[PDB]
């Protein structure tokens, strides 16, 4: 019954003013990619900085099981796009925010599907 | 006028000098150059790394394997990694490994010694990073280091492919003089500088098409003596600027043809090929490693 809850432990510690999970691994791009989430290749636009992604995975930097019963990670292997308003905190982002399984885009950072 | 490249090869009239071995002592040592926002050394040094690779010819089969050795950070992730498989074609197998652990974006990662890890494969690319901390403490004659050294250039040996290459890191105090001895057995080599980290005798030995032979017989003392010698007397410009192109960035597939063939069917023709970056010679089974474990009971 009793599983650690790190995400829960990640957003709280923010909230408290904690220092955001550093040494995310930034890549260079052209910035002139398709803007999409999380791609095989770096993908930043004009507004994205682009990622490694096991860098900026909370369950891969705390070395812990990742929330999937298979234990897959979905950022691991691939890049991830990050607003660069948000580029302080890749991690934190990639926790909160979700992709839109429709057209690939970060819900509310690129998805326009309404 | 080097400072638009991303880094600088050494000249090959540099390489046919018989120098003797001298103290590296390079004008700028120490300085740092200025990254992009953002961007941490060893992104920017891989990224020049790769953006030289992309001028030789490299053999780039469908279903490339490459092994990268000492993948890891005092950061605990793995940039150079990173840009490998940004670089690569995306699908390309690649593995890492290192002494300490950290995690990564390769599709295996094994932590250990180097010397414990073994594949039942073999590979179209290495790429090593290691380097040994304690090769700091200068503590007399800069002679030949073994160690990983002595791993790699079996591993060399054994495992890669023909038509293959490499880049293996050294410095003034990091190196081994049978890896320079091996570098007469591919078709091309050099000693590249990157440009980002110019203000260090950190050069990488670039192994271009693997031959399986010696092409020329290379005498390695004499030959990192060369390398310090051309060290010494070119100082080289800290840049940044091949960084801000990426457009050409990613590693062309060019679908190089992969054959088996035992050793008495390797004729003039295809040394030709793969000398020319046109053939991989080597099984295409499944690709398989491991890391071999020391067991203990303390108890
Ligand atoms: O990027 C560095 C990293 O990958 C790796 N490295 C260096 N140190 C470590 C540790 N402790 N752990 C893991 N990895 C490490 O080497 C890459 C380059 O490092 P760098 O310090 O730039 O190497 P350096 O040019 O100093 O050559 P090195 O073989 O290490 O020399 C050791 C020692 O020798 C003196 N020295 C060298 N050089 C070229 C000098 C020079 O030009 N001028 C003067 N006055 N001294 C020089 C130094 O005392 C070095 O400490
Ligand atoms: C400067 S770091 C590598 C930085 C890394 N390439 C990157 O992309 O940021 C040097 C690495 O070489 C590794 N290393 C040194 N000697 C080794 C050995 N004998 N076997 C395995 N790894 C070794 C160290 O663990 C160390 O992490
Ligand atoms: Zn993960
Ligand atoms: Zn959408």
């Amino acid at each position: 019954a009793f599983a650690v809850d790190a995400a829960k432990a990640y957003k709280d510690y923010l909230a408290s003013g904690g220092q955001p999970i550093t040494n995310c691994v930034k890549m260079l791009c052209t910035h002139t990619g398709t803007g999409q989430a999380i791609t095989v290749t770096p993908e930043a636009n004009m507004d994205q900085e682009s990622f490694g992604g096991a860098s900026c995975c909370l369950y891969c930097r705390c070395h812990i099981d990742h929330p999937n019963p298979k234990g897959f990670c979905d950022l691991k292997g691939k890049y991830v796009q990050i607003p660069t308003t948000c580029a302080n905190d890749p991690v934190g982002f990639t926790l909160k925010n979700t992709v839109c399984t429709v057209c690939g885009m970060w819900k509310g950072y690129g998805c326009s599907c309404d | 006028s080097q400072a638009w490249q991303p880094g600088v090869a050494m000249p090959n009239l540099y390489k046919m000098q018989r120098m003797l071995l001298e103290k590296c002592d390079l004008q700028n040592y120490g300085d740092s150059a200025t990254l992009p926002k953002g961007i941490m050394m060893n992104v920017a040094k891989y990224t020049q790394l790769c953006q030289y690779l992309n001028t030789l010819t490299l053999a780039v089969p469908y279903n490339m394997r490459v092994i990268h050795f000492g993948a890891g950070s005092d950061k605990g992730v793995a940039p150079g990694t990173a840009v490998l498989r940004q670089w690569l074609p995306t699908g390309t197998l690649l593995v890492d490994s290192d002494l300490n652990d950290f995690v990564s974006d390769a599709d295996s990662t094994l932590i250990g010694d180097c010397a414990t890890v073994h594949t039942a494969n073999k590979w179209d690319l290495i790429i090593s990073d290691m380097y040994d901390p304690k090769t700091k403490n200068v503590t007399k004659e800069n002679d030949s280091k073994e160690g990983f050294f002595t791993y790699i250039c079996g591993f060399i040996q054994q495992k890669l492919a023909l038509g293959g290459s490499v880049a293996i890191k050294i410095t003034e105090h990091s190196w081994n003089a049978d890896l320079y001895k091996l570098m007469g057995h591919f078709a091309w080599w050099t000693a590249f500088v990157t440009n980002v980290n110019a203000s260090s005798s950190e050069a990488f030995l670039i192994g271009c098409n693997y031959l399986g032979k010696p092409r020329e017989q290379i005498d390695g003392y004499v030959m990192h003596a060369n390398y310090i010698f051309w060290r010494n007397t070119n100082p080289i410009q800290l840049s940044s600027y091949s960084l801000f192109d990426m457009s050409k960035f990613p590693l062309k597939l060019r679908g190089t043809a992969v054959m088996s063939l035992k050793e008495g069917q390797i004729n003039d023709m295809i040394l030709s090929l793969l000398s020319k970056g046109r053939l991989i010679i080597r099984e295409n089974n499944r690709v398989v490693i491991s890391s071999d474990v020391l067991v203990n009971n303390e108890n």
